[PDB]
């Protein structure tokens, strides 16, 4: 596919999924699989005035990710940007 | 093993000079720690022998029998087996080329890693120590470590599986596995654990928490498992290249595994030896059962050593 | 404290009566066997120290494992033989005994419970026998009557409560103090 | 100690003169070098490889192609003292070789460009001055089995007054894609004067250009060097430039040569050469392209440093012990300079001593930065740089200090210092870029909206002051309301005045936005703004920042603020996965593919909000029979889950043909959403504790029973549950359940099945909003990840046949039907 086509095509079916999304439900139990299993993210940066999905996601990786991280030594560190703005910052007290 | 021992190991000129000496990481790694402390221990008996004016054969005679704490039974062995002044110096360089091999072989197989700095640094601060393939636990039943032990495990495969090491005694066990696993069971003692200097005079014993030191041994490869297990046929190998071995034991050398006396095994004793020091676990109580009024404590450490361990687990014995 | 007696006076003896927090009465929160294991040798240092033991003891094949000393090694440790044994509740159903009959009756129904268990008195009764708590603070094991039971709850709801709010906690609960006190506890309400 | 263990000389003659006692020893200066040059030859090669240094400079030089074994790297490590778990041989994870070993393998290409004739100096006074790597982006670590073939190019050499200072660039190449860059840098001590062997060839770094004003265009066009070949309109330009430099004196350039490529990105995201840079000049004191890229562009990736540095790790963890003898790097690194290993060179050369490798000093401070800084993870230092500015002998003590000090590209910049602890002096001074922890950039939707969120940001930094002013410019050009006055103030009521030519223009943007519903019958949002109405008042109790229509945009407004800032210090890995939730999505659109410019973001989260708000018929109390609430399985029972849920919510939307869906899946057993009436949602809270209070296993009851008598019984409660709803005085007010929280101020079930009504009309307003040039698919695939089909946004028929199976569209039908076209 050229660039342009490619173009096209990413612009339709954003498009279509930002439309549908209106009136389809929010799977965030498959993408905090997605994100925490395939990807291996360990720095879960939730940008918002709460920490509304850094306490979904924490309550996610308790349920099914525990055993999982161990196994692989992975150490997720999920961040809220409402409390740990020192921490996403890199600025630390002095 | 010039690619294991890169800064050398030429302990005279190091005592002689010591702006030469290698850093500390080094003198502890495994390779350079095992023979030096036959060394300290040879040194040690030698030491007693000619103060006292005998033969190594002649004070041998007055020790009823004797053991060792993991690489200490190889020098055990050889102060068993030694008589004359020439048969201890044949002793010891055959013990010091076998714990040089056993250390070279178990630093190949198991390669000293480093965990990661936050978890370094987090039990540094918590008082564990320094991460490490040794974890020693203390002022906890057997039944607690192995709870503890099966909490850590079931979470982890085969491979990475912690294993008990070395019964000390009662109320003294060390753990061996990946300094991870290790982490992880400190972690989770750590969230079982007393708050340090938690008044509980006023609250109920079973509703007490756990007072004990859990703290990372200085030991960088994982003696008495199974993570060791592949180097027992290369140090046999190399000691049957070199045609090392002990023979003419005059005293009783108790196993620290079975207890068994060394004296009455047919197996060949360096086999055995390394057997015991890269596999099977330490019984210190079983090995350390046997009739003695006194008992010299020739290791390392001194206060810190293997003799008031020793003392606790004898403590009102006769010993 | 009692080895510096001990220390002080080497030649004077001195009877340590170790009770550990399962005996009858006014107990401690301690178990009977771990801090033995700790100061017996310290306490054995001592030569003029003449260690009994207590809490728990009614029968010859339960007190011998102490006196002979192999109850320790149960705790992988050397044998720790005890220079006597006391003897608390078992006595008090005895014939020259002024307790009740009833309350000797009482007695003989409660069941009891072994070492591994006896520390549940202090949240439910554990053989008909529960913990309460003193006006002093310290806890006694006293039998499971109901008198004993409405002590547990005002520990657990009055008593608990700190000065300023127990006269309107009182207040609140007035009519159930008093209907309780006149049913159930040794002293019934005057009025 | 030779590479081939053969003993080698190196010969000084000496003339002897007796006449003149004084000094009757003359060196023979006469091929010294030469002599030198063949020793050192014979060292690194050996004595059999032929000595050759007829080398041409201006030709890259070819190194031998290595196998990596797990042998050379324990080997390698274990001399340098590395104690990385990725290096040492775990099976089944694919053993990694360090950074370091870059130079065991480009060490003859890298040291065969010192030889050439062009290149003359004293060896022996030779001293590595500094040393580099680069990891190519996209290009994996080395790893066991890898067969690597290095290439040395040498980039410039120079005369200074402290010597002939050599730069050599050798690239590693992996299956014939180059993976790494080593570039090393050789100072030959002394005076030299042969300007004409002397050039610099310095590639730029690309530069981008932005002309957003005729003078600038005018000021391109004016430079003669700049020549377009191909004829578009840009705004912003990269400069990708090669300049080489030749001496004729320490000052003066013989000749400057620049040539590059300017690329243009197309609407269509396609990268394009629009023209070249040409540039040739004698004598000269600077290069002018050089000059105007730098003070007219910013290169890209600019290194944004922290205020304040932050030190990592400490003086006693960080302090090092050189080893007492070289060769066991020596051997390893194939680095046999006598310097390092024999005391007699040493001394002829006029050393403290045996002076320890650079190398290998560089690779334990680089082992150190990798524990310390990068979490002891090989693959996420990427580059790591650094200068041999003092000399270390055996067993000496250096205390190295590192500092997190800037970041690039969202990559950590680490400032390395070593100094010597028994003189304090420096020894190492260095620089590394490590990228960040695999990142997930997550955005959160609707239900925190707190007055004066974002404003301690937008207070503080400028790019968020930026975004939130062109956020409230939009707004009062288009809509008549100032987004920061409602975030800041939360007013109950808020009246839009349609007066004037700018207001009347508001006024027909409130006049043309349309809604539709089910009667697909579409009408005015606002059905009483007419051409005829003066002004329009938004009223709400619980204040408008409780009101979808303004709480969408305040979120995403402080949404992309923060992320704004995060961006412009630099703190943006480049792999990524940014996800967001209901409504954070256009927020993480906006925010990492910049899909949305900020006005068409509040534009559309604006539309969003007020067809939300209007999908549902309300009362002339304006009260909605629709709703919302939080169910959790594990308050009703330990072992209901999310299979139970989903039968038990299709069982009661069955039996009473009232709409009641899950719309948001949380947490696994923990924590869902269920839309529909107020009727059903009650149904369902009244549902769950009548089988908590029977402790009802309905899982067992589908395993042991026939779905006829599972369905018997559950119809059973939900006949008796659904009568006590009706018989409950409509709108039923939800109330609190053991696992059924009411969403308060939620009136409208969306993410449910009833807005399938309402896409139409936002589907064209999208259209509309989302310029099909503002899409970047490199920034979405393997990055982006929807709500709708919570997988990677991916290009391919599968994706869309999945989206196909929820939506039913009819456009992405087309795609799917014609896929053959853009197979
Ligand atoms: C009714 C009763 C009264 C007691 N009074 C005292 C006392 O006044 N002072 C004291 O030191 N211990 C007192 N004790 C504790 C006993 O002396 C003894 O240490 C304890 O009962 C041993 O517990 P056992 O009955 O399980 O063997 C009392 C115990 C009981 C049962």
């Amino acid at each position: 596919m050229k660039p342009e086509i490619e173009q096209e095509l990413s612009h339709t079916l954003l498009t279509e999924l930002l439309a549908y999304q209106f009136a389809s439900p929010v799977r965030w139990i498959e993408t905090q699989d997605v994100f925490l299993k395939q990807h291996n993210t360990e720095r879960i940066i939730e940008i918002g005035p709460s920490p509304t999905l850094a306490g979904m996601a924490n309550r996610t990786i308790k349920a099914k990710y525990e055993s999982y991280d161990a196994a692989l030594s992975l150490q997720r560190q999920v961040l809220c940007y409402s409390k740990d703005a020192k921490e996403i910052y890199y600025k630390p007290d002095p | 093993f010039d690619k294991i021992y890169t800064q050398g190991l030429n302990i005279l000129s190091w005592l002689k000079h010591p702006e030469t000496t290698p850093d500390q990481d080094y003198l502890l790694s495994v390779p350079v720690s095992c023979p030096v402390i036959c060394v300290i221990q040879l040194c040690h008996y030698t030491i007693t022998c000619k103060v006292l004016g005998l033969t190594p054969g002649e004070f041998r005679n007055s020790l009823k029998w004797s053991t060792g704490h993991s690489q200490g039974l190889v020098t055990a062995v050889t102060i068993a087996a030694s008589d004359s002044w020439d048969s201890f110096l044949k002793n010891s360089l055959t013990a010091v080329s076998l714990l040089l091999f056993i250390g070279s072989r178990c630093l190949s197989t198991y390669p000293r890693t480093s965990l990661p700095p936050t978890m370094l640094q987090d039990s540094l601060d918590n008082g564990e120590g320094r991460p490490s393939p040794m974890l020693s636990v203390r002022d906890l039943s057997i039944k607690q470590v192995e709870k503890f032990i099966e909490q850590t495990n079931s979470h982890l495969p085969r491979e990475k599986h912690i294993a008990i090491s070395l019964i000390n005694g009662a109320r003294n066990l060390v753990l061996s596995g990946p300094p991870e696993s290790l982490y992880g069971f400190n972690l989770n003692l750590r969230n079982q654990k007393a708050p340090m200097g938690l008044d509980q005079s006023r609250v109920p014993f079973s509703e007490r928490k756990l007072k004990c030191s859990n703290r990372f041994l200085p030991i960088f490869a994982p003696f008495h498992s199974h993570l060791l297990a592949d180097a027992t046929e290369l140090i046999l190998d190399d000691v049957k290249e070199h045609g090392l071995s002990f023979e003419g034991l005059k005293i009783p050398v108790y196993d620290t595994f079975d207890g068994s006396d060394f004296q009455a095994l047919k197996e060949p004793i360096i086999d055995r030896v390394v057997k015991l020091i890269t596999e099977l676990p330490v019984h210190w109580e079983e090995a350390t059962n046997h009739k003695a009024t006194h008992i010299l404590d020739f290791g390392p450490g001194g206060v810190s050593g293997l003799g008031v361990l020793t003392h606790r687990n004898k403590e009102g014995t006769g010993a | 404290q009692v080895i510096a007696i001990a220390k002080a006076h080497p030649t004077f003896p001195i009877v340590l009566q170790w009770t550990g927090g399962r005996g009858g009465g006014h107990h401690s929160f301690e178990d009977f066997h771990q801090p033995i294991i700790q100061m017996y040798s310290k306490i054995r240092r001592c030569s003029n120290i003449v260690l009994v033991a207590g809490s728990g003891f009614g029968s010859d094949e339960d007190t011998y494992p102490y006196l002979s000393g192999y109850w320790s090694e149960k705790f992988n440790y050397p044998p720790m033989p005890f220079d006597g044994v006391l003897f608390g509740s078992r006595v008090m159903t005895s014939k020259e005994s002024h307790t009740s009959l009833a309350a000797k009756k009482l007695i003989v129904e409660c069941k009891g419970v072994p070492d591994q268990q006896w520390e549940q008195t202090y949240k439910k009764p554990t053989g008909g026998i529960i913990t309460v708590r003193s006006e002093m603070g310290e806890p006694i094991h006293k039998i499971a009557t109901r008198g004993v039971m409405f002590w547990k709850e005002l520990d657990d709801t009055i008593f608990n409560l700190p000065k300023n709010k127990l006269l309107d906690a009182l207040n609140k609960k007035r009519d159930h103090i008093i209907k309780k006190l006149n049913n159930d506890f040794q002293k019934p309400w005057f009025g | 100690r030779t590479a081939d263990t053969n003993p080698v000389a190196l010969p000084f003659l000496y003339k002897y003169n007796p006449a003149d006692g004084f000094a009757p020893i003359l060196e023979i200066m006469e091929d010294r070098n030469e002599r030198i040059k063949e020793f050192y030859w014979k060292l690194w090669f050996g004595s059999s490889v032929p000595y050759s240094n007829d080398i041409n400079v201006e030709k890259a030089i070819l190194g031998d192609e290595i196998t990596i074994s797990s042998q050379t790297i324990s080997e390698f490590t274990h001399a340098i003292g590395n104690k990385c778990d990725a290096f040492v041989d775990r099976p089944g994870k694919a053993t990694l070789a360090p950074m370091d070993f870059a130079i065991v393998i480009g060490w003859k290409a890298i040291i065969k460009a010192i030889f050439p004739k062009s290149v003359d100096g004293d060896l022996l006074k030779l001293v590595h001055l500094s040393n580099g790597y680069k990891m190519i982006t996209g290009a994996a670590p080395l790893k066991k089995g890898d067969v690597v073939s290095t290439k040395a190019e040498i980039k410039a050499v120079l005369n200074q007054p402290s010597g002939k200072l050599v730069e050599v660039v050798g690239t590693i190449y992996r299956e014939g894609k180059p993976v790494m860059e080593v570039t090393s840098q050789f100072l030959y001590r002394g005076e030299y004067n042969d300007y004409c062997n002397t050039f610099q060839k310095v590639t730029e770094t690309p530069v981008q250009v932005a002309f957003k004003s005729a003078k600038d265009l005018a000021v391109l066009r004016s430079k003669e060097w700049f020549h377009l070949e191909k004829d578009v309109q840009f705004d912003v330009l990269t400069f990708r430039c090669e300049s080489t430099y030749k001496f004729k004196s320490a000052n003066v350039y013989s000749s400057i040569k620049t040539t590059g490529q300017v690329l243009l990105e197309l609407p269509t995201k396609e990268v394009i050469q629009v023209g070249s840079v040409d540039y040739e000049a004698g004598t000269s004191y600077g290069n002018p392209v050089t000059d105007y890229l730098s003070r007219n562009g910013k290169t890209i990736e600019e290194s944004v440093i922290f205020e304040n540095a932050i030190p990592l790790s400490s003086g006693e963890e960080l302090t090092s012990k050189a080893p007492g003898t070289n060769e066991p790097y020596a051997i390893v690194s194939g680095d046999y300079n006598p310097i390092h290993v024999s005391r007699v060179f040493a001394a002829y050369a006029k050393l403290p001593g045996t002076i320890t490798h650079g190398m290998y000093s560089s690779a334990s401070i680089r082992a150190l930065v990798e524990e310390w800084a990068a979490n002891n993870v090989a693959a996420r230092v990427r580059a790591f740089k650094c200068d041999f500015v003092g000399m270390v002998l055996p067993n000496d003590t250096l205390q190295t200090t590192m500092e997190h000090v800037g970041m690039i590209n969202g990559r950590k910049i680490i400032k390395v210092e070593t100094r010597n602890v028994e003189t304090e002096l420096p020894v190492l001074i260095g620089e590394a870029e490590i990228e960040q922890p695999t990142t997930t950039y997550v955005f959160t939707g609707q239900g925190s909206q707190e007055q004066g969120m974002g404003m301690e940001l937008y207070n503080s930094s400028e790019v968020a002051r930026e975004v939130w002013d062109k956020a409230d410019r939009h707004f009062v050009n288009n809509y008549g309301f100032s987004i920061l006055d409602i975030v800041q103030n939360n007013p109950n009521e808020l009246t839009i005045h349609f007066g004037g030519a700018k207001g009347r223009a508001i006024r027909d943007n409130y006049i043309g936005m349309m809604f539709e519903t089910i009667g697909l019958k579409s009408e005015k949002i606002f059905k009483d703004i007419d051409e005829t109405t003066t002004s329009y008042t938004f009223v709400s109790p619980t204040g408008l920042l409780s009101a979808t229509q303004f709480t969408q945009p305040a979120l995403t407004l402080m949404e992309k603020a923060a992320y704004e800032d995060i961006k412009s210090k630099g703190l943006i890995p480049s792999d990524i996965m940014f996800a967001g939730h209901s409504l954070g999505e256009y927020s993480a659109l906006s925010s990492l593919a910049n899909v949305m410019p900020i006005e068409s973001l509040v534009d559309v989260v604006f539309y969003r909000g007020m067809t939300m708000q209007v999908a549902v018929p309300r009362d002339e109390l304006g009260r909605s029979n629709y709703g919302m609430v939080a169910v959790n399985p594990s308050r009703v029972s330990a072992t209901f889950d999310d299979s139970a849920l989903r039968f038990v919510v299709d069982e009661v939307a069955n039996k009473t043909k009232w709409l009641l869906e899950i719309v948001n899946y949380n947490v696994e057993n923990q924590q869902y959403v269920a839309a529909g009436d107020l009727r059903a949602l009650d149904t369902l809270t009244n549902v769950l504790n009548v089988l908590k209070i029977n402790k009802i296993d309905i899982v067992k009851l589908q395993e042991q029973m026939s779905i006829e008598k599972v369905k018997e019984h559950l119809y059973e409660i939900v006949d008796e549950v659904a009568a006590k709803s009706l018989a409950k005085p409509q709108p039923i007010d939800l109330e609190r359940g053991f696992a059924v929280i009411p969403l308060k101020g939620i009136s409208v079930p969306f993410h449910s099945s009833y807005l399938m009504s309402g896409v139409k009309p936002f589907q064209r307003f999208l259209c509309k909003k989302i310029p099909k040039s503002s899409v970047k698919p490199q920034d979405l695939i393997g990055k982006y990840i929807p709500n709708l089909t919570a997988k990677p946004f991916e290009l391919t028929k599968e994706y869309f046949q999945s989206v196909y199976d929820l939506t039913k569209s009819e456009k992405i039908k087309s795609i799917l039907d014609n896929w053959e076209q853009y197979e």
